[PDB]
RNA sequence: CCGAGCGCGGGAACAACCGAGACCGCCAGCUAAGGCCCCCAAGUCUGGGCUAAGUGGUAAAGGAUGUGGCGCCGCGAAGACA
RNA sequence: GGGGAGGUUUGGCACCUCGAUGUCGGCUCGUCGCAUCCUGGGGCUGAAGAAGGUCCCAAGGGUUGGGCUGUUCGCCCAUUAA
RNA sequence: CGGAAGGGAUAACCGCUGAAAGCAUCUAAGCGGGAAGCCCGCCCCAAGAUGAGGCCUCCCACGGCGUCAAGCCGGUAAGGAC
């Protein structure tokens, strides 16, 4: 994942936080460190 | 950010320390301070600085024999150190001590209208093969139709000489009060016996 | 008949606020005044529109993100000479500009449109040169 | 909020306690007044921005009171090997994974204090600027570094295999 | 429709988009298209809805706890979401 | 298997130019672009360290010299943080 | 000998107190770190900066037509030039 247009909730222990302007997806293991980009 | 006025002399190599040093000397001499400057009625913080005494009739009129202290005029008249408030008296040379680094300002001698090689520096080219018609020439300048304009400031065939430059970071090794001289790591701009102001260096403050 | 021609009218000075006013809404008015268009004796070709000195510009207000957003461009003929300063810093250094600018593009442009801008003298303050009348307004 | 010392103003609740006083300027939007012995807060309407600001501010000033009522309990547990924490004069001189001793200096508004080298204690009389410097030390030496060693608050380290996974 | 209407006014400028057929004069009235904050002529009119991006001020499949409004099926004072 | 963007390539079109718009590479002189090759920083890593991979921000400055071929492209050469 | 040091705002990103939505969050209020990038410091030009700026001094009327209105004409004083 990590930076991409498509960004899911994948693993339930993730949240979508519209932070600093744009969509992210944060968790514990930052291997799913997604981001609308 | 203190200062001093000076004239140029010498360039050598004084085998001081153990190795050798290209040594340019300057005479700061009795170089006057004849008018301070203050914010409200100026806007900065400054002092005018005179030089070499030989002025009789050819000068006259305002003098600033007025000013508030006369002292007559040099003949190389006076310039201005910025951000500098002195102790008062006509400063000399010993303003700086052997062990400091400084900056030095002066005119570059006149090489006038020159060729682009001896200027910014270009290339020209083909001594033989190509032709003979474009040895010392710029060749190109700008694009075809768009622009169709010749770039403003395109390093061009022009003047290169009677200008001026301030050099940073030198190293004054000597200074003789008895005759008023200041000896630096030879780098002086401009010809011998000309105009040059010394001021302190810049580095981390 | 034949429509009337004001003779040499006297130049009436004024004064407007600054602080609290919206940047653009202000000039809109201000402009009109620089020309005779408020006057019941306006004429295109003469410029007799009121000398608007302005006080405390430095406290001009404006909407949205324009503080940061808004970009004041400047381009020397030198290739790469495009320098864009933001409204932000433009307040910080010589803010008076920002008004004079928003303004200077609300006039027309023929040799007198600029004569008219001379007919305007803002300061960031208040203060001004108390020359005469300059009756405050709103 | 007993022996506190609130002080309503236009949009700034200056509050004194047995330790010090803080100023907590929030938007006048909603309702800021002290009444009957405890402070209150209430939105203008059921509106997104309004609602949010109402909560935000309510607990902001709520903590603000508790801060001068002593809200300090934050301190870092430096786990490692050769990571020693010392305190000389005004400066805490800890010496961690960095080749040199880390020079920390208790500043204006809070008071640190190093009990033993294993762990640094921070008495923080300013709930805001407190977690800031907690995070400052924890980000002067980032912990967990694959296996261990660094600066932990107390948060359990997520592991990751050691001299392995280097294909 | 131009060409032959580069004669007119909108369209920022533009033969053909919109409006509209120029015998001439006028320092006279309405009105078209667009338009009324100032270009530039006329409402910073009136009244209420949406949006926070300069979107407006020109892009898709697709994506998200962006925001307003509508609807559906449990949970719940027997006591719930967390 | 879908959706786009770009206008370098390769093509389709034949509106300016047939009372001329002199087509290749190299010299010289560049300047812009960013989808960064180098140099910062940072994210993640099937990342111990080392070095590596990949993704985001970032053009300020830099982008070498010889062999073959007219040749740009290419390979080689000895190198370089590149 | 020049690229410095350093200051100020930032990207991507890393963080602090903190809600809507009792819990969470790096944010929607506020605040901190963070790049060879941005502004400056640095060198140079530069008041034709029509807005001609500022400082320091230096010289000074009626002499013949303009009575009231701005000029016009002949030499002078600081001066400046051939």
């Amino acid at each position: 994942m990590k930076v991409r247009a498509s960004v899911k909730r994948i693993c339930d222990k993730c949240k979508v936080i519209r932070r600093h302007g744009r969509v992210y997806v944060i968790c514990e293991n930052p291997k799913h460190k997604q981001r609308q980009g | 950010m203190k200062g001093i006025l000076g004239v140029k002399v010498g360039m050598t190599r004084i085998f001081r320390d153990d190795r050798a040093v290209p040594v340019t000397v300057i005479l700061a001499g009795p170089c006057p301070v004849v008018q301070r400057r203050t914010p409200e009625k100026d806007g900065y913080t400054a002092v005018q600085l005179g030089f070499l005494p030989q002025n009789p009739k050819r000068v006259n009129r305002p003098l600033k024999g007025h000013f508030a202290k006369a002292g007559v005029e040099p003949v190389r008249i006076l310039r201005e150190i910025r951000d500098f408030n002195p102790e008062g008296d006509t400063v000399t040379v010993e303003i700086f001590k052997p062990g400091e680094r400084v900056d030095v300002t002066g005119t570059s001698k006149g090489r006038g209208f020159a060729g682009v090689m001896k200027r910014w520096n270009f290339a020209g080219g083909p001594d033989s093969h190509g032709a003979h018609k474009i040895h010392r020439h710029p060749g190109s300048i700008g694009n075809r139709k768009t622009p169709g304009r010749v770039y403003k400031g395109k390093k061009m065939a022009g003047h290169y000489g009677a200008e001026r430059v301030t050099v940073m970071n030198l190293e004054v090794v000597d200074v003789i009060p008895e005759e008023n001289l200041l000896l630096v790591k030879g780098a002086v701009p401009g010809p011998n016996g000309g105009l040059v102001i010394v001021r302190e260096t810049k580095k981390a403050a | 008949m034949k429509t009337y021609v004001p003779k040499q009218v006297e130049p009436r000075w004024v004064l407007i606020d600054a602080e609290g006013k919206t940047l653009g809404r202000l000039a809109t008015k201000i402009a009109t005044l620089l020309r005779g268009k408020h006057r019941p004796d306006w004429t295109p070709n003469v410029a007799m529109g009121d000398f608007v000195v302005v006080v405390n510009a430095d406290k001009i207000r404006v909407t949205g993100k324009k503080l940061e957003q808004k970009i004041y461009t400047r381009y020397s003929g030198y290739p790469g000479g495009l320098k864009k300063i933001p409204l932000e810093k433009m307040l910080a250094t010589h803010p008076e500009r920002v008004l004079e600018h928003a303004v200077k593009g609300m006039l027309p442009k023929g040799p007198l449109g600029r004569r008219l801008f001379k007919r305007l003298k803002v300061y960031a303050g208040p203060d001004h040169p108390h020359q005469a009348q300059r009756p405050e307004k709103l | 909020p007993k022996g506190v010392s609130v002080e309503v103003a236009p949009g700034r609740v200056k509050v004194k306690g047995p330790k010090g006083e803080l100023e907590v300027p929030v938007s006048p939007e909603m309702r800021v007044v002290v009444e009957e012995g405890v402070v209150r807060v209430e939105r203008p309407s059921d509106e997104r921005r309004h609602k949010s600001l109402h909560g935000l501010t309510r607990t902001l000033i709520a903590n603000a009171v508790k801060g001068v009522s002593e809200g300090y309990s934050k301190e870092l547990l430096i786990k490692g090997i050769g990571y020693r924490a010392r305190l000389v004069g005004r400066a805490l001189e800890l010496t961690v994974g960095f080749s040199h001793p880390v020079v920390v200096e208790p500043p204006e508004g809070i008071t640190f204090e190093v009990p033993e080298p294993t762990r640094v204690r921070v008495s923080g009389i300013d709930k805001q600027k407190v977690g800031q410097v907690a995070a400052n030390i924890r980000a002067i030496r980032k912990p967990s570094a694959y296996h261990e060693k660094g600066i932990y608050y107390a948060g359990e380290p997520v592991r990751l295999k050691p001299g392995k996974a280097g294909a």
